[PDB]
């Protein structure tokens, strides 16, 4: 299974993942990618946001999915 | 029966401002090969080789169809019925794609021209713009056809527009737009100024009607403004003679008083056609009075002042002189930035007039009940203790949930946070403790609940001093829908099934978010803001309905002022109160709502006064949510001024952007009956005075006679026997009668009595006289005596009635007085 | 025992004259006979019989009254008396038996022809006899059947005195004859201690030995009375003994002993070497004479005590000797008055005595319960059905019972003044309507107040008044019977009004009979009684019980169990707790109201201070008031049964003597009264109150929005520019900043934005109509901040201070808060 | 009906009286013949005082029956 995360920046991340892969190993490997740390991301599915702990089939995220990534940090 | 635009502008599309280019790069910025005014022109040194017919001039008949479209959709819109085509259309049924393809003809219009020659060479001129259009799309044909014109019918038929062999200006909406677009813009300074402006008003007035002709002429004069054009005065009591515009002739007034008509109609007289003896021209004056003149024309007896209000003549004229003249007959983009300011603020002017005007942006100040609300939420956040399931209990009030919707619903929060302070942020902490285990409930009912504090503790609070707990708290909000999801619903009063507990976080993380967003934003307020929402299909139509009414009953005018309509449909439609009473939640880039979210529904906030104090959310990296909080002040709407459908979102419903102005005016603030904080606050303040009621209980204390009574016995069978000399003698003649009256001055309660046996108590060196056991003994038994009875005397006999007097004193609010009584009391 | 019927010596006519006849014909005549045939005078008059006369002779009999009277108490006491054939005892003498005795001792000498006594017993007793038989003979028809039932009877008594045989000891009347001569024989005869021990001896077996101590130490009283030498006694006296019986003695021996077979000797006979005859003083002290006779280590003077000699040998002289020995009348009214004392005089001796004869002054209840009362009659307004109301303070019908049984009512009383006195009448305006009920159920109910006020008041000062009260207690059953009840705690079914009127009425009647009686203080009083049978039977049994312990005495003082009895069984509450009616005349309660129960109250030293009731013409009640003091006690000396009244119910008198001593004194528990007085003297404190109630008030902040709105309308709008330029800057800030001071209740704002409020002049410069509005508002807003900030920041941090000052007893730092207050 | 009430003084006044006669009807009968004044006079028979208005009959006072007088005054 593959899926998708697009960005803000105009990035397509593309990640090989299986669906009972966590939404944690799923910023770990968005990480791995392109050095985003899993901290500053919130990963987005159908303006949905998703939450570490739960799946990727637990969201129903499918084959060929497009997700959506922010970066979102507490300020000063 | 009007279709939603789909935001097609002559300053945003692409096409169109291309075929500007085009027309300007080609024809529009080259010399005048002719004789009539080929001369170039100069404004602050910078050339200008078309000054009449050129690139402004080519703009603003664009600018002109545009607002001509806009006004007949709103026209139609308010129930009016407009001029028919053939076809059965109005300039009402104009699409975005049809607009677009008149524009571009407009654009070529006047390429043709070889110099100012008017009357001699019309044909040769049209056809020479003609070519040119054909020339552009030629060299264009790929990206042009078909997208733009669908094929060579069509550009043919454009083609025809320009080319005007037959005048049939009325055949099609392309024709009257070309032609009236090109009419519009001759509204100018020659006089009579009232001919001229009658004229092209009556001309337009049958397609769109004389709303909407208003607002397309009034409209004008101020893209004359922008484009540094002189705008005229109009002076329906000017006796200058009238002028025939159609022609450029006259109409006279016989030797009776009359117009001279014809078997009526009035006669067209040549101006070369000098006339009889006491033959007159009919004056401006005399036209516009005239029965057929005021039914189709609002202009009589009004006045237009001509120029810029606030600048003196000569200031005007050097206005018109400076360099962004030729900036605008030379500079495509400069041009229209300056036609697209004039036009959008066009939409605003009208909104501001039909309200009370407001001169202050920034919030007011502090209401009585805010102050109030702000000190319980201070010791609500010192003392967590106070927070029961059911209540807050605070100094003997038991605040129930409907004191804390109240403070939500009536309270500028933000004002609220204003009052707050940096201890009051840090005992966020204590409150989370408290509330440790207290479970939040998003709105989504799939999601599970959340335990507040535990959550806060364990994975939102990240150390440090007062300022990272305001950012970990305005994290809070912009990260975890399961809190701000409840918070929103219970402070727009939406919610249900919230716990006393939602409603009570909710009335205290509201103003302390305020204030944690106040004390660390730093960016400068943007002026365009959006916000996503995900409406049901049933509610968004209402509000499209709802801003397509305001919109269609806003509009400018010349001399019909209908702001007291608009201002009907605004407060009967309005719904600034979807982004009111919460900490709301926006960005600047459109992607975040649009793209991140899928909202199908967009609100384009915008805020040229800066009325809204958005404050920044978190960080503005590249990649993040550009987000910023609004908190809406009371007396601020949220004014739509335009509609658009924006296409699908991902999950194919349809997507519509409102684009929102923020508006400040006293009629727009609630009225709402003080005393909701207040009066709870004054009850937790009554004092409780111990201190008078103990003073007051001393007072009550009864003496003890039986004692006075008994060492009455014990003085006499003291003194039965002679034992210490003469302390007998003593016993007899000082002590007793001293004890007698004691007991009689207590039991009346004589003052006087008691204050003179106080002085006939024996000295302690009269009883240094006596050594023997049972003296001593008796001098002990004395002493108490005399307490009980000084008690008695100064009490009854200074304090009590001082008091007494004080109070009535103050009673009379002589204070001096009150003051005077305890002051000024007399020893016995 | 049974209850004596009053008969005595000293009242009963048919005894005196028996005495008359026996005096005119034999005994006041002149002796015929050789031995002390010639007369002796006394004091000018003569007696012909001095040893064997009129005064022996009715000592004598009063000899057998007593020895009556003394046997009787003993029985009661359960002391075994000597018993007769019949197995009868001298405390068995019926009153009509012992008045036959003494008829025949009036005769028992008077068959004397001289003073021998050495022979012609037999002829003298004969002559004696005779007499007696003339006499009876004489007056035969009143004697018989009344005094003798017959002939048969009479020849008894004529045996006894003849005395044939000398049986002594046969009857009562033998022994009662005899021991009445023989008591008689103790006198001066040398040595006086041999002689009173064997007369004592000779009677101690009939009657027990308490008893024949109070005979002889009666005796000596009515010797006296009678005006005879009276001899002194010593237990160690150094005289030999003498054997009275013979005129012998008795020997010691040469050997250590008293001689016995003990031996009788001759005065003649001579003794063996150095024996010796036994004396008086080793006589006494035999164990034999101390067991029946207690003179052992006992000394008695002789004569009477503060006499000297000379005076008593010229009281012995005087002329009232002989009128003793030849007027019956006066002979008896001498022994009457000591019989009477010896019945006082135990009584006396047996409890703390006193020297002070008025009631006690007031102890600290008594005053708060005048006090109380006063306040009442001043405020009828406070009573109601159930309670009275005074001065916050609810009083029930229990406080005023308790103020009737632990006050000295009286004393209570003479703390009241003639301002109480006339508000007698308000307080029965007051209770015009308010229902009396009398004891008896019959009778209808009375309403107080309009039965006095147009029956009894009469107007007049408050002398009137007092008597109208006095009248009302005297003449209306209705109201004296449910008073008194109440007021001895022995009522039943009484309304609350009832109760209190007694506890108001009681002090003030007391009050009226104090300053109203003139008369002084009769000795003898008679009370009226209706007591049901069973508890006069209680009152009979308990009088006795106190009569038969208490005796005269020679040597042996029982008055500790005197004190014991009479504590045990004084019935003095019966005439206690209220105003109680008695009459100088017994007729009253005898015969007009017919009471089966009279007390003789006997007050001879002036204890009781009655005082008088309404009129005292001929044929009035005679009344007189009596509220016991707390410390008499009415010991009853005689119980008498009087017949029968006219519903043929017994009647008893009670004869009872007002004794005064600290013995008597109850102890009662104080604070009954003094406790609520003072709940009432507690003030109300009503402007401290009302002080609180005002730093209490919510300040009103809508008028200071009220202008704060008002500035800021004109505050934008102003076209005069210096108007506007002082708005904004005088007058908005103190707004605001006075708001949030009486919001915040912040002492420091608001004791200084009292300086910042612009003067008079400042404001005085716009002559706009708003403006001098504002000018207005503005001084009212000022006002009520200063009040605030004075009130929290002045005065009421000096009262805290002042109270902690007086919870240290520090009381001129007390007054020292008050009067050095710092400013702001 | 005849009656008579005896006094402190010794004398006995006879009354012609008939029951259904009142106790003033008395007093006002001794009067006449002794002419002490009513309210002077103070009835008691059987120890109990009579008082004004009641009756005769009222009082059980019958044939021959025996009343007794007593003069009560204010003093002073």
């Amino acid at each position: 299974m593959q899926i998708f995360v697009k960005t803000l920046t105009g990035k397509t991340i593309t990640l090989e993942v299986e669906p009972s892969d966590t939404i944690e190993n799923v910023k770990a490997k968005i990480q791995d990618k392109e050095g985003i740390p899993p901290d500053q991301q919130a990963l987005i599915f159908a303006g949905k946001q998703l939450e570490d702990g739960r799946t990727l089939s637990d969201y129903n995220i499918q084959k060929e999915s497009t997700l959506h990534l922010v970066l979102r940090l507490r300020g000063g | 029966s009007v279709p939603t635009w789909n935001g097609f502008s002559l300053y945003t599309d692409e096409t169109v401002r291309n075929a500007a280019r085009y027309a300007y790069d080609n024809y529009l910025g080259k010399p005048y090969t002719g004789t009539v005014e080929a001369t170039p022109v100069n404004f602050g040194g910078q050339m200008v080789y078309r000054q009449h017919h050129g690139l402004a001039h080519t703009l603003r008949t664009m600018a002109y169809a545009e607002i001509i479209v806009e006004e007949a959709r709103k026209a139609k819109l308010r129930g009016e019925s407009l001029k028919t085509f053939a076809d059965g259309r109005t300039l009402a049924d104009v699409t975005p794609e049809e607009l677009r393809k008149i524009m571009i003809a407009q654009a070529f219009f006047v390429t043709g021209r070889d110099d100012e020659e008017s009357s001699k060479n019309y044909e040769k001129y049209h056809e020479q713009s003609r070519d040119a259009f054909l020339k552009y799309v030629e060299e264009n044909k790929s990206t042009l056809i078909p997208d733009v014109f669908k094929d060579e019918k069509d550009v043919k038929f454009y083609a025809d527009v320009i080319e005007d062999k037959d005048h049939k200006w009325a055949d099609s909406p392309a024709h009257v737009l070309v032609n009236q677009g090109h009419m519009v813009d001759l509204v100018r300074v020659k006089q009579p100024p009232e001919s001229y402006l009658e004229y092209y008003f009556s001309q337009l007035q049958p397609w769109i009607g004389s709303t909407a002709t208003e607002a397309v002429f009034a409209t004008q004069r101020q893209f004359f403004h922008a484009t540094y054009e002189a705008v005229a005065g109009f002076d329906s009591e000017n006796k200058e003679p009238h002028l025939v515009v159609d022609g450029l002739g006259r109409y006279v007034i016989g030797q009776d008083g009359n117009p001279i008509r014809e078997e009526g109609e009035l006669k067209f007289f040549s101006q070369k056609k000098k006339l009889e003896e006491n033959q007159r021209y009919m004056r401006v004056d005399e036209y516009l009075k005239l029965d057929e003149v005021q039914k189709r024309f609002p202009g009589a007896g009004k006045k237009l002042d001509g120029g810029l209000p606030g600048l003196k003549e000569y200031q005007y004229l050097q206005r018109l002189n400076s360099i962004n003249r030729a900036r605008c007959e030379n500079d495509v983009d400069f041009c229209l930035g300056q036609l697209q300011t004039a036009h959008h603020q066009t939409k605003i002017t009208p909104i501001k007039r039909a309200f009370q005007s407001s001169s202050e942006k920034a919030r007011r100040q502090p209401n009585m009940d805010e102050i109030a609300a702000a000190r319980i939420v201070q010791q609500i956040m010192a003392n967590p203790d106070c927070i029961h399931d059911d209540h807050v209990f605070l100094n003997g009030q038991k605040l129930e949930e409907k004191f804390f919707r109240d403070l939500l619903a009536k309270c500028d929060m933000a004002i609220v946070g204003s009052l707050l302070n940096d201890t009051d942020i840090r005992n966020i902490d204590t409150l989370m403790q408290h509330e440790r285990n207290t479970e939040f409930h998003s709105t989504d009912a799939k999601a599970k609940p959340v335990k507040l504090g535990e959550t806060w503790e364990k994975t939102i609070r990240s150390g440090g001093g007062v300022t990272q707990i305001k950012h970990d708290l305005i994290f809070l909000m912009q990260n975890d829908a399961w809190y701000h999801t409840r918070v929103n619903a219970i402070a727009q009063n939406r919610d249900k099934d919230s716990t006393f507990k939602e409603v009570l976080i909710t009335a205290l993380m509201t103003p302390l978010t305020n204030k944690s967003l106040m004390d660390t934003s730093r960016s400068p307020a943007p002026k365009t803001l959006f916000r996503g929402l995900d409406l049901s299909e049933e509610f968004k139509n209402k509000l499209i309905n709802q801003a397509e009414t305001i919109i269609a009953n806003t509009t400018e005018h010349l001399f019909t002022d209908l702001s007291t309509e608009a201002f009907k449909q605004i407060k009967l439609n309005d719904f600034s109160q979807v982004s009111a009473r919460t900490c709301a939640s926006t960005s600047t880039n459109i992607e975040v709502p649009r793209t991140i979210f899928g909202s199908n529904t967009i609100f384009e906030i915008l805020d040229p006064d800066g009325l809204l104090h958005p404050k920044q959310v978190g960080t503005h990296v590249s990649g993040s949510e550009s987000e910023y909080s609004i908190y809406l002040p009371e007396d601020v709407a949220l004014v739509p001024i335009k509609v658009s459908f924006d296409g699908k979102t991902g999950k194919g419903k349809d997507r519509h952007i409102f684009t929102l102005v923020a508006v400040k005016s006293p009629d727009f603030t609630p009225r709402h009956e003080s005393g909701y904080a207040v009066g709870p606050l004054l009850k937790m303040q009554t004092p409780k005075l111990e201190e008078i009621q103990r003073l007051v209980e001393q007072a009550r204390e009864e003496p003890d006679l039986e004692r006075v009574f008994n060492l009455q016995s014990r003085v006499a069978r003291q003194a039965k026997f002679s034992t210490e000399s003469g302390y007998k003698t003593f016993l007899n003649e000082k002590v007793a009668p001293v004890l007698e009256q004691s007991l009689n001055g207590l039991l009346d309660n004589n003052v006087t009595i008691l204050g003179k046996v106080l002085s006939a108590f024996p000295s302690d060196g009269q009883w240094s006289a006596f050594n023997s056991v049972e003296a001593r003994q008796m001098k002990i038994q004395m002493d108490a005596i005399k307490q009980m009875v000084e008690k008695k005397a100064v009490l009854e006999g200074q304090i009590l009635p001082a008091l007494a007097q004080c109070q009535n004193a103050l009673e009379k609010q002589n204070i001096a007085g009150a003051l005077q009584a305890l002051r000024n009391i007399p020893s016995l």
